[PDB]
RNA sequence: CGGCCCGAGGCGGCGGGGGCGACGGGCGGAACUUAAGCAUAUCAGUACGCCCCGGAGGAGAAACCAACCGGGAUUCCCCG
């Protein structure tokens, strides 16, 4: 013998496996496209940043994260996104600035879906 | 005849040679375990059966081990203040017996259980044994069987919590009838309130 | 106006999820139309009509892949309180012993009348 | 503080959107004399502890 | 090769081992009195062995028992116990470590007094084995088939001539010092 | 190498935990106050603190009361 001390043995250990499951139905939950986004914010401000700096400000839900944010504007609007940045505003909502590809227009972007 | 006449007799005595052999080696076992633990069999098959034991699935016994001696107040610094004869700290002693404080400790590390009865097993100078015998009762062995399953019903839970049990019922003077005994068969509460009642009537 | 709950009553599940894309996608606009009035009133509730009938025809599927099984998922199992769970069955309370029995049907129960 | 944790910024924010008067056609639809809304706070005289 | 000598006897080992391996040390070295020494010295592994042979031919139903949907041994303390006190029993086996001592530290007594012989046989699990249990504490010969009776009344006289009662209750146990035993 | 004994890790089904200004059960437990002062006594086996049930709970089929030309498990009401 090597060691001077006793550790416990080595013994089977196994998986799980309920007889029934806990979730038969998979539900629902918060996030989903259409649902994470809310609606755009217009002022004129916020067109000079579509006309130059080809950028679009949103309002999310708080729970998005930026690659949520990226994979849910590109499925429903049809584009490529580039960069997002986000801020939470002072009365508890979520903003993020949408970047568009280098060669995109988000004025093509924005007219159809009504931001102009 | 059957073979537990033979050991209530040996039981009864305790001071000869053969049974101080063997209080000893089990002094000696129990002193080298955990205050709290459950126990394979019974230690005394014929007492168990005695008490209610049922060699079943569902019935359980664990040891308690109790500390033997009076009982101090809780007084920072030992100082009773107010009247003086309320003024003493040692030299007192605990209204429940110990046989009673053992059922009372096990109940309430597993309070999913029924605590039927208890035993004597041994003792020394700092310490007392007592085994405790426990119900499961949602098991179908005891939930459809006549003899048990009172114990099955609800009014019975943590009964050593309420003085229902044999050492509890010893305190609470219940022991005994008739004269000295008046003054306490619902409740030693009850019969106070009973008998220092203004019952005003309609017709006074 | 809008969807009856009955007139999903019958459709299939792609039917019912292919439906539910339109609507979501459907309060976007609107939405977006609202930040940039009586139809969204009713596209709200549309949405609501469309997920019960997908959770209702859910449960009655499972409800059966289960109706022989020992157990069974919590969700169907019976509606009782938490009392009522753990009490005793009639049966099981009016057990007795063998020969506590045995003499009940010993000295049955007799109807008599007694005069003054 | 400018340096402050999200949970007080959230409970902080719920203060603000709700420190409002009632809407004009609310006393008209319901029919109210009392117009003023005596939970607003003004931050001059407050001690909200949030 | 991190330690050139042994290092298993400086071990320290878990509470249960400990405690069971000292258990074994103090009746080795306290004083036992002869009516629990006596369940210190079973019979012998020849005639156990012969003994055992003998009774398997009586050994109830095994698994059969499933399949049903003679002379046979008897088993259990009350059974056994009620055998000698009407003078039917004619060998009671006793094993040799029951756990509560106090269950049969009487019975020996028992059967010389009623004239049964007995012998004390190593292991209560082996008796379990002879008739389809994990555990037993005594067994009995109730009665045997013509043939075995030549074997039968011959390890009657084997027993006799090697369980001796005067000496069991006369003689202690245990007082074994270390030095001494080695 | 198997058996029995005494333990260890894992897996499955089932159960426990918390909540209430009353009534109910078990513990720990005052002082103000009265005594025309104040120590025993009283207030009070109360306030308050901790634990535990139920729709009621507790108690219960004599190791009872009696002293009679006797009653007969427990609880509650009238009576002294
Ligand atoms: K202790
Ligand atoms: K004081
Ligand atoms: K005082
Ligand atoms: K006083
Ligand atoms: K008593
Ligand atoms: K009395
Ligand atoms: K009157
Ligand atoms: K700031
Ligand atoms: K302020
Ligand atoms: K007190
Ligand atoms: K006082
Ligand atoms: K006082
Ligand atoms: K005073
Ligand atoms: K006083
Ligand atoms: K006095
Ligand atoms: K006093
Ligand atoms: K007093
Ligand atoms: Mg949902
Ligand atoms: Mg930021
Ligand atoms: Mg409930
Ligand atoms: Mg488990
Ligand atoms: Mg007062
Ligand atoms: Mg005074
Ligand atoms: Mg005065
Ligand atoms: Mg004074
Ligand atoms: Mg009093
Ligand atoms: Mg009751």
């Amino acid at each position: 013998r090597t060691n001077v001390h006793f550790f416990r043995p080595k013994t089977l250990v196994h998986k799980k496996a309920p007889l029934y499951p806990r979730n038969p139905i998979k539900k629902g939950s918060w996030d989903d496209p259409c649902d994470l986004l809310r609606y755009p914010i217009k002022t004129d401000e916020n067109t000079t940043q579509i006309e130059k700096n080809n950028t679009i400000v949103f309002i999310v839900d708080r729970r998005a994260s930026k690659p949520e944010i990226r994979k849910a504007f590109e499925t429903v609007f049809e584009t490529k996104v580039a960069r997002v940045n986000t801020l939470i505003t002072p009365l508890g909502l979520k903003k993020a600035f949408i970047r568009l590809a280098p060669d995109v227009q988000a004025m093509d972007v924005a007219s159809k879906m009504g931001l102009a | 005849m059957g073979a537990y006449k033979y050991v209530q007799e040996l039981w009864r005595k305790k001071q000869s040679e053969a049974l101080h052999y063997l209080f000893r080696l089990r002094t000696w076992e129990y002193r080298q375990l955990n205050a709290i633990k459950r126990c394979s069999h019974p230690t005394r098959p014929e007492k168990a059966r005695r008490l209610g034991y049922k060699a079943k699935r569902g019935y359980v016994v664990y040891r308690v081990r109790v500390r033997r001696g009076g009982r101090k107040r809780q007084c920072v610094h030992g100082i009773s203040y107010g009247k003086p004869r309320n003024i003493g700290i040692v030299g007192l002693k605990p209204s429940r017996s110990l046989r009673a404080l053992a059922e009372q400790k096990v109940g309430r590390r597993l309070p999913s259980l029924r605590v039927l009865n208890s035993y004597w097993v041994a003792q020394d100078g700092s310490y007392k044994w007592y085994e405790v015998i426990l119900i499961d009762p949602f098991h179908p062995w005891i939930r459809n069987d006549p003899k048990i399953n009172w114990i099955c019903n609800p009014v019975m839970k943590r009964r050593e919590c309420r003085g229902l049990t044999s050492a509890g019922r010893k305190a609470r003077g219940l022991h005994n009838k008739g004269i000295g005994a008046m003054k306490l068969r619902p409740s030693k509460r009850a019969a106070w309130k009973r008998n220092h009642t203004r019952s005003l009537r309609r017709y006074r | 106006p809008g969807l009856k709950a009955k007139d999903l009553v019958g459709l299939s599940q792609e039917d019912l999820q292919r439906k539910l894309a339109d609507l979501k996608r459907e309060l976007l606009s609107l939405r977006t139309m609202k930040a940039t009035i009586a139809r969204f009133r009713v596209c709200k509730k549309d949405v609501a009509r469309v997920l019960t009938v997908i959770n209702q025809k859910a449960r009655d599927e499972a409800r059966a892949a289960f109706e022989g099984a020992e157990h069974i998922p919590k969700t169907f199992r019976p509606r009782l309180t938490h009392a009522m769970r753990c009490q005793l069955t009639e049966k099981q309370k009016r057990l007795l012993p063998s020969k506590l029995m045995k003499r009940k049907l010993q000295f049955p129960k007799l109807k008599y009348a007694v005069k003054v | 503080t400018a340096n402050k944790t999200l949970s007080r910024k959230l409970r902080l924010a719920k203060k603000t959107k709700t420190n409002k008067n009632i809407p004009r056609w609310v006393i008209a639809k319901d029919h109210l004399k009392k117009t003023w809304n005596y939970k607003r706070h003004h931050w001059r005289r407050s001690h909200l502890k949030l | 090769s991190k330690c050139d000598f042994d290092l298993t006897p400086f071990v320290r080992w878990p509470r249960q081992v400990r405690i069971q391996r000292q258990k074994a040390v103090l009746q080795r070295r306290l004083k036992v009195p002869p009516t629990v020494n006596q369940f210190m010295n079973p019979i012998s592994r020849n005639l156990t062995n012969e003994i055992f042979n003998l009774a398997r031919k009586y050994s109830p139903e095994s698994k059969e028992e499933h399949k049903a949907r003679k002379l046979v041994i008897a088993s259990g303390i009350r059974r056994i116990t009620s055998l000698v006190e009407s003078k039917r029993a004619k060998l009671v086996l006793i094993a040799n470590d029951v756990d509560p001592l106090e269950l049969v530290l009487w019975l020996p007594t028992l059967c010389h007094k009623m004239g049964v012989p007995y012998a004390i046989v190593r292991t209560k699990g082996d008796l379990g084995k002879l008739v389809h249990l994990k555990k037993t504490t005594s067994v009995c010969f109730t009665d045997v088939n013509p043939e075995d009776k030549p074997t039968f009344d011959k390890i009657l006289a084997a027993v006799a001539h090697e369980v001796d009662y005067a000496k069991a209750m006369k003689t202690y146990g245990g007082g074994v010092r270390r030095e001494d035993e080695a």
